[PDB]
RNA sequence: GGUGUCUUGGGUG
């Protein structure tokens, strides 16, 4: 419980290789992509998207 | 029969052509062994069939004796995940999980002992036409 | 300046030799007579009743895999350009199938000749489950025992086969050139010889083979093309390459209006 | 629960133009085409029969993932020619060649019957 | 489980010679002239038959429960 | 010359043999004749021939450092419970291992 | 989520640092991961089951920790042994190898197709190596495109000359391959190869995109061009058969006469050996040594256009031993080091009679995979492939003990801005870090 | 089953044996902690009553 | 009586990789937090691109403060590291 | 049934995969670089057989331990009219050109194993955690979240990522305030917040 | 407007380890101890035993984006029948008068010996090697 | 707005 623990916004799937990607690039699932998430603050660069 | 500690004082042949030596030049059949050293061989037993050797999940594998060994013990391990059609009563049981195959297809190479294993009755894969080949990549 | 050449013709298969084309173009029209070649194919499946052993999905499955005569479909329209809020009787087919086992022997078969085709665009010819002779059965679809029932509804949709299999007008298109490897384009595996491993194709008489003192031609590009369509009955042979051409043609059309009315 | 439908490969939606046409600054007298909606069987076609016009100079296409159903074409041309006009032009000629073809296979298969 | 519609591999139609096949076998042709009878040419539809097992005759043995 | 079962001192002073240049596998036994440094080198010299019998390399400075870990405090300290948790160091670390 | 966000992704166990990388997203369909294939060796993954995690980074401080310091371009090569642990694998190697040969020539629309594939191409098209009377280009030109320019590269193989009749080593000026086949030795992970050279001159980036550039390219060649195997390519003529079991039946000889000379008391003793370890040490040397001249001379057997030998010419699978298992002869089984151990009462198996020391007896197999073992030979390879078995399954714990309890001991450790290398205690270990 | 149990790493139980000839399966054991103390039996194997 | 004179300064010139993480990092998260940006942003809007651009110009106003093994410290600031 | 493991990568359609002259397209493409080191020469002995059996129509014998060789086999398929050795010219798909090597091709028995991704792909933002610990729960099927162990905390100490390591220990998991004694530091101090 | 004319005797002939690209060697006609070694695709120019070939040397075809050649303009290859384009990557200034130049025509190599007022104007960036019969 | 704990056995990497 304190030198390792069960942490929040992780995912896991099989993995499959792809020619097409870039080496440091990887392709992540729809479905994943929309349950995890990442919080944006609002700035004056950002707001309309 | 013989278990094991009898089996120490026996001489078994290991096919019925053993029994007597050959006088061949096979390049292909592959030379069943010389045999040379004793100058007179005095068998007391024979084998059935060697292949009655391996058991229910290897007898599966068509020539299991053109493979290395881990893969036939690869093979034993994941042909018991591979679905099919357990048991024609199917429909009428309620089991936590049952997976069924659509459209299961007897094997074109087949071995024996599946005769007696019933995997001709009740087969648990098909028969796909496989090219080898470096395609596209994405089956690497 | 392109030639057609016929060799054999009939109803379900149509084998012609084709010269003087790309190779681009013979290629493009495979694909396309494999792939973009719409047809009709039931699409939505209605369950009244269904006691069979087979399940509703697995039913639904054989029946969407069911060949349906095509040859007016051109004059139909896409279920997703029609106004109409739910398919209408002027774009989708709707068939009926009733099946039903009396007494107590037997078994009762359920053919795709039992599907009964009820409303539909007319006076349009398509719908009907393609039937070999006036004698056909059909496919097999289910079996029934005693008191086992089917009762179903189903639609049929106009669609091509990038969508989904069931919409290929065609099995398989045998396709090849060059049966004497003038052109070099393959470099023949070995043992001994690679003149004697190696069957010969089956148009080889149709073409000279190569001299031994001929030397090898930098020049030549492939030009003559065996090519053998074949059908599912849904479409005819000659109906399947003309539309095929067609397609082709309205595709490259459709290129040709996007760019003048980008400008 | 991710495959996307299997109709997004042909049926090209609202906002999404069928056709973009930007240039390659690098090289003169150049263009880049995204096609949307279209695979191999057009591309295949339009660039073996680009490639023996003797106005152009470079045509190339490419398909950068399966999973995807467009692709993207360069095409070049000499000075006095535009690659655009180039693409009608090639659009027309394989037209007429698709025509005559099938009007060879009518008479061929007539005579057959 | 039944005799599937298309060939996997091409998609030609197979469905529809099961019963042909089944009285060909009947008669005494050996599978590979039946086959050739039902013209099937090509391996991958000739496997299709080939390699069939019928079980929804085994399905149907259990009584229907309506 | 090799032999088998050791006495580095008593053999490097055996006439004949080349008293500046015997040499055991057994770096204890070294430590206890020859001293820390002379340690230090046969404890990498063990190491290295450990990793490199099967032509694996390591690059020196991971082997230096952990050779110099095991003799910093003047004798042997193992890479164990009886090693690790005799040192100053806070209760956290040693009760976390 | 969304596409350019950097993630770090990690694949049990974590045996080192490069088992969790930083990499860049792109949203696809389908429920499985998509990488890079140079990137499944850092990992040891492959693609037969395997599953990886992925953590999101919560805040703009761990966003920019993971992609300066993570990130998959700055761990090309690693500090365990100072040379590159990404390299060019499977296919992209082996139709590299194939690509650059020297006999392996591209007309005029493949090439437009090959380096419009190129995402750095600079849009210009190279002359052809022959103008006349048609237009050619080699594949060694088309590689040369993926090279960045500004690099040089120089390996000799076999004192080979400066003409290089073999077309072995390598020579590369200003980025363009003058000659030499491209294979592991060139696009390994191996030091002192193309990678190495353009990680240390052209940076992270660049080399990251070297991978990209030389995958799209060789992909786009082989997937028009094609490579296979099939049963041939492991079948030798009848002439190489003939020489592979003279050399077996020699062996079986020299064999006999050891065993007639430990009979009547000939053999010549080991030092720190017995007679009975000397015996069974010669006759393992003399069967190892004629499985390894079968091997020889069925490798020598092979054509250029045998698929298993340009796999194993390339590097990219396979090696000598397997083509002579495959090809020629399984040889000897080992159990625990030894040979076949008389597990029955002076015997291996009930089949032979007692005391028989034959090549046969104790787990010779004289057969190869093509032509099928005897059951004999079947299960004294099936003993073999047992032991290993158990040791790969038994090893394991004890090596990630070793692994933890090394990272226990070393955890604390620390280079200090003064140089020095310190524990946690302050206490010194090193003056300088590894002495330079 | 052979219930030697995983505390202790001693190879030798786990190991196929020569006795084990026509009366075990040679190639089926579980991958493992299990390895070679789960044995199958072969086709013609039986047990004495 | 822990900080060093700016004559005495041993330690290194150059930005390591860790110094230079954070100090984006950090520059990161208060510009996303509508911080005065130094630069002229012509193009880019990530708060982490646009740090980049002012660390690449010499115009981040922080201080690194580096601890030495003993307890006392050196001050460096970032314009006056060298970036590579 | 010799060992071949192997996720699906991708799928193309019927018009996309290469094609021999006779149309036949293949359903599973694998690749050959799984054969050499692996020496699995049953499976392609098997494939042989098997094109041979369903050519011939009939079921090939692969009993181990008989008298059947590779050269019968490829004897038979010669007579069929294929090249004796399994290999056939086959065409790119998307140009119909034809591959400048031949193709090893047939019919295998695959099978279809049990382990399906959408059975194992899983994610979690935020979730139930447990009861004791305040920490994500265990499992797939409880909404859980993945364990970052020691050996990732090893992985993340090595490449000096403290910010991260910390950020994952605290909050993507369970942090938590308490308040501490200045004096005799035992978290014993009674706070009432809203009355400060 | 040519570097280095000469006529050469074809001496042998080695396919072996190719299959379309054949190294062969040959002294000047004219001037002995100027060697000659080439490698020449098969395909494109088949060349046997004891044949002269008239080869030529030079750094241009006149009189940067490879484009297809039309058939109304003019260049130096025009009387020639085997035109290759190759980068100089070793001029060997060796012995008393040994001169070797190493030419790569895109991994195709060549060597030439001889004296060194034969191949001082040889010592270029790339050169075009053309031959007749 | 809040979907519990521990052992045994069989697998995947
Ligand atoms: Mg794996
Ligand atoms: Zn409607
Ligand atoms: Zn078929
Ligand atoms: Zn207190």
């Amino acid at each position: 419980n304190l030198m390792g623990k069960r942490v929040d916004f992780s995912a896991r799937t099989v993995i499959s290789g792809d020619p097409n990607l870039e080496l440091d690039q990887v392709g992540v699932p729809i479905s994943i992509a929309k349950t995890l998430s990442y919080p944006e603050t609002v700035t004056q660069y950002n707001i309309h998207r | 029969y013989v278990d094991g500690e009898e089996e120490e004082t026996i001489m078994i042949a290991m096919t019925p052509e053993d029994l007597q030596t050959r006088s061949l030049n096979d390049t292909a059949k592959r030379i069943k062994p010389e045999m040379s050293t004793s100058s007179h061989h005095t068998f007391t037993h024979c084998e059935i069939h060697p292949s009655m050797i391996l058991g229910v999940a290897a007898s599966i594998i068509p020539f299991p004796d053109h493979n290395q060994s881990p893969r036939n013990t690869y093979q034993s391990a994941m042909g018991k995940q591979a679905m099919g059609v357990f048991l024609t009563n199917y429909n009428v049981r309620m089991d936590t999980m049952a997976n069924i195959l659509y459209y299961p297809q007897k094997p074109l190479a087949k071995t024996q002992a599946m005769e007696y294993l019933k995997f001709r009755e009740l087969p648990a894969g098909q028969n796909a036409i496989v090219a080898i080949a470096c395609y596209s990549g994405y089956n690497q | 300046e392109p030639k057609v050449n016929i060799i054999n013709a009939q109803d379900d298969e149509v084998e012609l030799m084709l010269s003087d084309v790309n190779l681009s173009l013979a290629n493009s029209l495979r694909r396309t007579m494999l792939a973009e070649v719409p047809t009709l194919a039931i699409d939505l499946v209605e369950i009244k009743m269904n006691t069979s052993v087979l399940a509703d999905e697995f039913i639904s499955h054989r029946l969407g895999l069911i060949p349906l005569v095509s040859e007016d479909v051109e004059e139909m329209k896409y279920s997703r350009d029609c106004t109409c809020e739910d398919y209408c009787d002027e774009c989708s087919v709707v068939l009926e199938l009733s099946a039903r086992h009396e007494g107590e022997e037997g078994t009762t078969d359920v053919y795709s000749s039992s599907l009964i085709k009820v409303s539909g665009p007319g006076n349009l010819n398509v719908g009907e489950p393609v039937r070999r002779d006036d004698y056909d059965q059909g496919i097999l679809l289910c079996k029934l025992r005693n008191h086992q029932e089917l009762n179903i509804r189903c639609i049929a949709k106009k669609g091509i086969a990038k969508e989904h299999a069931k919409w290929s007008p065609c099995s398989a298109i045998a396709f090849e050139y060059d049966p004497h490897n003038k052109l070099k384009h393959t470099d023949f595996w070995f043992e001994v010889d690679a003149k004697k491993e190696w069957p010969d194709s089956k148009y080889a008489t149709w073409e000279e083979p190569p001299k031994p003192g001929e030397v090898f031609d930098y020049k030549a590009k492939p030009n003559r093309f065996y090519m053998t369509v074949e059908t599912t009955g849904s479409l005819k042979a000659n109906q399947v390459f003309s539309r095929g051409i067609k397609t082709l043609q309205e595709k490259l059309a459709n290129v040709l209006f996007e760019l003048e009315n980008s400008r | 629960m991710n495959a996307p439908d299997r109709f997004e490969l042909f049926i090209l939606p609202d906002d999404v133009p069928k056709l973009k046409i930007t240039p390659d600054s690098r090289v003169p007298n150049c263009i880049i085409i995204k096609f949307e909606r279209e695979d191999h069987t057009l591309a295949n076609l339009l660039r073996e029969e680009l490639a023996l016009y003797p106005d152009v100079t470079f045509v190339a296409y490419k398909v950068e993932h399966p999973l995807f159903a467009n692709f993207v074409m360069r095409l070049q041309t000499e000075e006095g020619t535009r690659p655009k006009q180039a693409l009608e032009r090639a659009c027309a000629s394989i037209i007429n060649k698709l025509k005559t073809l099938d009007h060879k296979f009518n008479e061929e298969w007539n005579i057959k019957n | 489980m039944i005799i599937p519609v298309r060939c996997f591999s091409c998609g030609k139609v197979v469905g529809d010679k099961w019963d042909a096949y089944l009285r060909l076998l009947e008669e005494g042709k050996q599978e590979g002239d039946a086959l050739d009878e039902l013209k099937l040419k090509r391996y991958c539809c000739r496997r299709m038959v080939l390699t069939h097992v019928d079980l929804i005759e085994k399905f149907l043995r259990y009584n229907p429960l309506e | 010359l090799e032999t088998d079962g050791i006495n580095l001192a008593e053999v490097m002073a055996v006439p004949g043999v080349d008293s500046s240049r015997t040499y055991s596998n057994s770096f204890v036994e070294i430590l206890s004749v020859l001293g820390i440094e002379a340690t230090r080198s046969s404890l990498y010299k063990e190491i290295l021939n450990v990793i490199a019998f099967d032509g694996s390399y390591v690059n020196y400075r991971h082997m230096a450092l952990l050779v110099d870990v095991m003799t910093s405090r003047g004798y042997l300290m193992a890479i164990t419970r009886h090693g690790i948790n005799r040192a100053d160091t806070g209760a956290l670390m040693r009760c976390s291992f | 989520l969304m596409d350019d966000d950097p993630v770090l992704f990690n694949r049990q166990p974590s045996l080192h640092k490069m088992s969790m990388m930083a990499h860049r997203v792109k949203v696809m369909p389908y429920s499985t991961f998509r990488l890079n294939l140079s990137v499944t060796s850092p990992y040891n993954a492959d693609f037969d089951g395997d599953e990886m995690n992925l953590h999101v980074p919560q805040s703009e401080e761990t966003r920019a920790e993971l992609s300066q310091l993570c990130a998959v371009p700055l761990q090309i090569v690693s500090p365990q042994s100072n040379k590159p642990v990404m390299g060019i694998v499977q296919d992209t190697l082996c139709g590299v190898r194939k690509m650059t040969l020297r006999d392996t020539f591209i007309e005029y629309e493949q090439v437009m197709n090959m380096l419009f594939w190129v995402p750095s191409w600079d849009g210009v098209v190279p002359q052809p190596a022959i103008l006349k009377p048609k237009p050619l280009w080699t594949g060694k030109q088309l590689l040369s495109i993926a090279i960045p320019s500004g690099i040089h590269l120089q390996r000799t193989d076999g004192g080979n000359s400066l003409l290089s009749p073999k077309d072995n080593g390598m020579l590369i000026v200003d980025g363009k391959v003058m000659f030499g086949v491209v294979d592991k030795k060139t696009v390994g992970s191996g030091g002192g190869g193309l990678i190495h050279t353009v990680m240390r001159e052209k940076g992270p980036k660049i080399c990251a995109e070297l991978f990209g550039n030389i995958q799209k390219v060789v992909n786009y060649w082989l997937l028009h061009n094609g490579f296979s195997i099939g049963i041939g390519d492991a079948i030798a003529d009848a002439s190489t058969m003939k020489e592979i079991t003279h050399a077996i039946s020699s062996a079986k000889e020299q064999v006999q006469e050891i065993i007639y000379k430990a009979q009547h008391n000939e053999l010549e003793l080991k030092p720190g050996m017995t007679l009975r370890e000397s015996f069974e040490g010669e006759v393992s040397r003399t069967l190892n040594d004629a499985r390894d001249s079968a091997g020889r001379s069925a490798e020598m057997n092979l054509k250029d256009l045998n698929n298993v030998k340009q796999m194993v010419s390339a590097g990219s699978k396979g090696s000598f031993i397997n083509i002579a298992q495959m090809s020629a002869c399984v040889g000897q089984q080992m159990v625990e080091g030894k040979r076949i151990a008389f597990g029955f009462a002076d015997r291996s198996l009930p089949h032979f009679t007692k005391d028989d020391f034959s090549p046969e007896s104790k787990g010779f197999v004289e057969n190869s995979y093509l032509r099928g073992l005897t059951p004999q030979e079947f299960f004294f390879h099936a003993m073999a492939g047992r032991e290993g078995l158990i040791d790969t399954a038994v090893k394991t714990a004890e090596t990630g003990y070793i692994q933890r309890r090394l990272v226990k001991a070393l955890e604390d450790i620390m280079v200090h801005y003064d140089g020095t290398t310190r524990n946690s205690l302050g206490d010194i270990i090193q003056f300088l870090y590894g002495e330079d | 089953n052979t219930p030697i149990g995983r505390d202790g790493k001693l190879a030798k139980p786990r190991q196929l044996h020569n006795t084990h000839w026509g009366l075990v399966c040679p190639a089926e054991t579980p991958e493992g902690q299990a390895c070679g103390l789960v044995k199958n039996l072969s086709l013609l194997s039986g047990i004495s009553i | 009586e822990l900080a060093i004179l700016k004559e005495e300064r041993t330690t290194t010139p150059y930005l390591t990789k860790y110094e230079r993480a954070r100090i984006l990092g950090t520059r990161a998260l208060q510009i996303s937090m509508n911080a005065p940006v130094l630069v002229d942003i012509e193009g880019e809007t990530d708060p982490l691109q646009i740090a980049m651009k002012e660390l690449s110009q010499r115009k981040i106003p922080l201080v690194i403060r580096r601890y030495l093994p003993d307890g006392s410290y050196e001050d460096w600031g970032c314009d006056e590291l060298i970036v590579d | 049934r010799h060992g071949q493991k192997g996720t699906i990568g991708v799928t193309y359609r019927h018009e996309d995969m290469p094609f021999s002259a006779e149309g036949i397209v293949p359903d599973l493409i694998i690749n050959p670089h799984a054969i050499p080191s692996r020496m699995t020469v049953a499976h392609l002995i098997e494939c042989l057989l098997s094109k041979v059996g369903s050519i011939r129509g009939y079921e090939g014998d692969a009993t181990p331990f008989t008298d059947l060789t590779v050269d019968a086999v490829s004897n038979l398929l010669r007579d069929n009219g294929y090249q004796s050795r399994g290999f056939e010219v086959m065409y790119n798909g998307h140009t119909g050109k034809k591959l400048m090597a031949q193709v090893f091709f047939g019919p295998t028995y695959y099978q279809r194993l049990r382990h399906m991704v959408d059975d194992k792909i899983h994610a979690r933002a935020r979730g139930p955690v447990q009861v004791l610990t305040r920490q994500p729960v265990e499992g797939r099927s409880r909404d859980g979240g993945l364990r970052f162990g020691e050996m990732e905390r090893d992985c993340m100490i090595a490449h000096g990522a403290a910010g991260f390591l910390k950020e994952r220990l605290m909050e993507a998991s369970d942090a938590f305030r308490v308040h501490v004694c200045g004096i005799c530091g035992l978290m014993s101090v009674i706070a009432n917040l809203k009355k400060n | 407007s040519a570097l280095f004319d000469d006529i050469f005797t074809v001496q042998t002939v080695d396919n072996g380890r190719y299959n379309k690209v054949s190294r062969i060697i040959g002294i000047s006609t004219t001037n002995s101890a100027i060697k000659l070694t080439l490698d020449i695709n098969n395909e494109m120019f088949p060349v046997s035993q004891d044949d002269s070939l008239t080869v030529t040397l030079a750094n241009s075809l006149s009189l940067k984006s490879w484009r297809p050649p039309k058939p109304t303009d003019k260049s130096l290859a025009d009387d020639y029948d085997y035109v290759m384009f190759g980068t100089v990557y070793k001029f060997e200034e060796g012995d008393e008068d040994k001169i070797k130049v190493y030419v790569s025509f895109g991994g195709l190599l060549m060597c030439l010996e001889g004296g060194y007022k034969s191949l001082a104007s040889l010592k270029q960036d790339n050169l075009y090697i053309l031959i007749r019969r």
